[PDB]
């Protein structure tokens, strides 16, 4: 939970930095696919008349 | 690209931008819509995005970056960034943030934070490490604004009249007590441009609630920095917005050891607005006002104080009396002796059409001796004895005529001598 | 055959053409029913029409055309147009569009553009490239408008009065505070006059809100230029679809540079309706008002600026004071500040039965020196200090009997020196 770190920037910040983009990402695109998955399943279906 | 650069830059400068980027006919839609599309068609090239915006929080959890624009409110522009980065980098309400942003992904359609780069103009260090701001300790000013800007044009008296009848201080509680139709704008117009003449450090800021669109375009061409605004195209929700908005953003400076001078006007109209969102409490007093709806405002000219340690928090906030409103009446009552700076003009002086109009024994500084030196503040006494027993149109053009033979205060001081 | 041929004629006309056209008995049918059936069988022989409508659009997508017979109303003359071409051609609420129309065809039920021929008067081409109205910068006005005719008949005194007691300029925002049975109808028509006499350049636009037959006839007929009115016969639906048509025309209008003189009475009755249409919110104030209600009738009275490179809108609305409402009350009191323009008329020298009756002391104009030249200021500024100690009803006799004597103002600027 204390992903903050820093120290020698030239490449340790670049690296910190790209991982943390990529562990943000996937935590938007999962929060994506149940925020999608929810809207279809409580979506209601048409019946008849 | 940059946002801000994009910002600055008027509609027939996205026009010919996005004729550069080979885009359709944009002529009909927002400046936010075109920058939007610009933004869009730059980064279909492969290029990240920098962007700038004040954070604003609702209880849904996420936030949104506004711009100056549309003076803080929703739009295409505004970035969206997740609690997740709220909770990491200490972020808040007003914090201005700047850094790198990428358009909407696929599936979104508001801008995101990628990389923080500067946080109210701040590593984010220190910016984590802020000192909240009501746990900090007021105290009063020494450091005097100079309101005097030394040319002595044909309306600078305004400005150096002040010098003699309100001394102007870092994190003064001030209030002007005017009837409509006055020249409050002018007014303020000069102490603005007084101020950044003189005190260039101090980042400046002006509140324009419930105005006309003219009066907002003049004052944004015309103030010696980045300004706020507010017309009445919206109802009371823009205006309480811009408010919060303005406060903590303030608030974030202030606690970032910066001197912010915030002038606003009306504070009338501001009453009213918070008066029509908030629901009745079941309670309401004479002029239709309820009880506690009064309570925010309370807290924004509350907001006013001195830092210990470094940095201020002036508030200059203009009231409007005589227009016949009980309602309004019973606001100034609220606001009778909550400051401790008075601004008094008066429509009797002002239809006689000299300006300024000041109220010289209506107006005045509590504790004013912490403000000045010793012979500057015996020699206000002694101008004070002189135009306590002369009533107020006299005593007007005497000041008028005493500082038109003269141009630095010295003059005038070694004149009452 | 042209759709507005068929709008200038009155029915009598209507009746002889169908007549003409060998059809049956039409005296009971509506004038556009009576339209409708000569364009059919007008077309029956094989001709296509000739229409002219202002465009509006619903949620639904696709727009009609109105036309000003039924001040902008649903009808059978009203043309039918698809969402493609809005997109298209850029059509937006307001945009007058004039070209080839058809009548319903099989299945059919209301006319069809074919052509546009027409946008706004102007050519698609720069029609579709037209700048946004918010997203233009707002000014203040130097173009004098000349409110004297000339003439110096006897009523023309209630125009020359004005061109020294309130200035009127291109874009101003004015208001006038008058109570019931003071004069006001004749004062716009003199106003209408005036200004079509002085400037028969800027298209003139008058708005009837509220009002009962009699008047939407004197009006329709002493104005000189095409005019839009509603009267009482329908709900506040009417009001509110003819206040969105007129401000979309004359935004569009300013859009493509027009200069646009908007009269409006009576704005409280404007109030009323968009209080009476929009559902409450859950809060209410004093006066059984709701508070966001107003944003409509506020947004109305803000869309009054003066553009940048071209192109004005003027508003001169008339507000109902005096009339014992209390709710009436609290609209004036939103509308204390909100204009730069004050016409205040008084029942008490309306007793006395001689017009016009200016309020001189209570109106004026702020930053006035903008307007007009300097010589005139000066004297204006003489006129307001010789007319403030003296009362109201003897000040306006003098200033009837000084421009009795005298037709154009230099007379009575220089028996002023
Ligand atoms: N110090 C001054 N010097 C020159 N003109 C002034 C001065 N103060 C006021 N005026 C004039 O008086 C008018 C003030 O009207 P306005 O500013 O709209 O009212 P308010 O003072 O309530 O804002 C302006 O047209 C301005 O030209
Ligand atoms: N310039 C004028 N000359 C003569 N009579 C006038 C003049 N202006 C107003 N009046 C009188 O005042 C009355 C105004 O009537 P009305 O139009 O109902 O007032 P309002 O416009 O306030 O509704 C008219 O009956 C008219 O006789
Ligand atoms: F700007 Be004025 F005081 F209405
Ligand atoms: F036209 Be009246 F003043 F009702
Ligand atoms: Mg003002
Ligand atoms: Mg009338």
């Amino acid at each position: 939970r204390w992903l903050e770190l820093g120290l020698t920037d030239e490449e340790k910040q670049n690296q910190l930095e790209q991982l943390a983009e990529q562990y943000d990402e996937l935590k938007h695109e999962f929060e994506k696919k149940l925020e999608a998955k929810r809207r279809k399943i409580t979506q209601g279906d048409d019946l008849a008349p | 690209m940059n946002l801000t650069e994009l910002k600055n830059t008027p509609v027939s400068e996205l026009i010919t931008l996005g004729e550069n980027m080979g885009l359709e006919n944009l002529a009909r839609m927002r400046k936010q819509d075109i920058i939007f599309a610009i933004l869009k068609q730059h980064a279909k090239s492969g290029e990240d995005i920098f962007g700038d915006g004040v954070l604003e929080i609702l209880q849904d959890g996420f936030g949104f970056l506004r711009s100056a624009d549309s003076s803080y409110l929703a739009g295409p522009d505004d970035i969206y960034v997740s609690p997740s980065q709220i909770r990491r980098f200490n972020l808040r309400t007003g914090d201005t943030i700047s850094g790198k942003i990428r358009p909407p992904k696929e599936g979104e359609r508001y801008f995101a934070l990628l990389k923080v780069n500067e946080v109210n103009f701040d590593k984010p260090e220190n910016a984590r490490n802020k000192i909240l701001f009501e746990n900090l300790t007021p105290l009063h000013a020494n450091s005097r604004l100079r309101m005097e800007r030394g040319n002595g044009s044909t309306e600078d008296l305004t400005a150096r009249v002040l010098d003699l009848a309100s001394p102007i201080g870092r994190g003064q509680r001030g209030l002007i007590v005017a009837p409509p139709k006055a020249g409050k704008t002018m007014l303020l117009q000069n102490i603005a441009q007084s101020i950044a003449y003189n005190h260039p450090d101090c980042v400046l800021m002006v509140l324009l609630i419930d105005e006309r669109p003219e009066e907002v375009t003049e004052m944004q061409r015309l103030v010696k920095g980045e300004v706020v605004a507010s017309t009445f195209d919206e109802p009371a929700s823009r205006h309480v917005q811009v408010a919060e908005m303005v406060i903590e953003k303030a608030k974030r400076l202030v606690e970032h050891k910066k001197d912010v001078i915030i002038l606003l006007d009306s504070i009338t109209r501001l009453a009213r607005a918070y008066n029509t969102v908030v629901p009745a409490s079941g309670k309401v007093l004479t002029g239709g006002v309820d009880a506690n709806a009064l309570h925010r405002p309370k807290r924004f000219f509350g907001a006013a104080r001195n830092v210990e340690e470094g940095g201020s928090l002036t508030i200059i906030a203009t009231a409007l009396i005589d227009t016949g409103s009980k309602m309004d009446e019973v606001i100034y009552e609220e606001f009778k002796g909550t400051g401790n700076m008075e601004l008094h003009l008066s429509r009797k002086i002002a239809e006689k059409r000299v300006f300024p109009a000041i109220d010289y024994n209506r107006s005045g500084t509590r504790k004013e001796e912490l403000l000045t030196t010793q012979e500057e503040l015996q020699k206000m006494w002694i101008l004070r004895k002189i135009i306590h027993p002369m009533g107020e149109i006299d005593a007007m053009e005497f000041l008028i005529n005493k500082l038109a033979m003269t141009k630095t205060n010295d003059d005038f001081f070694e004149m009452m001598k």
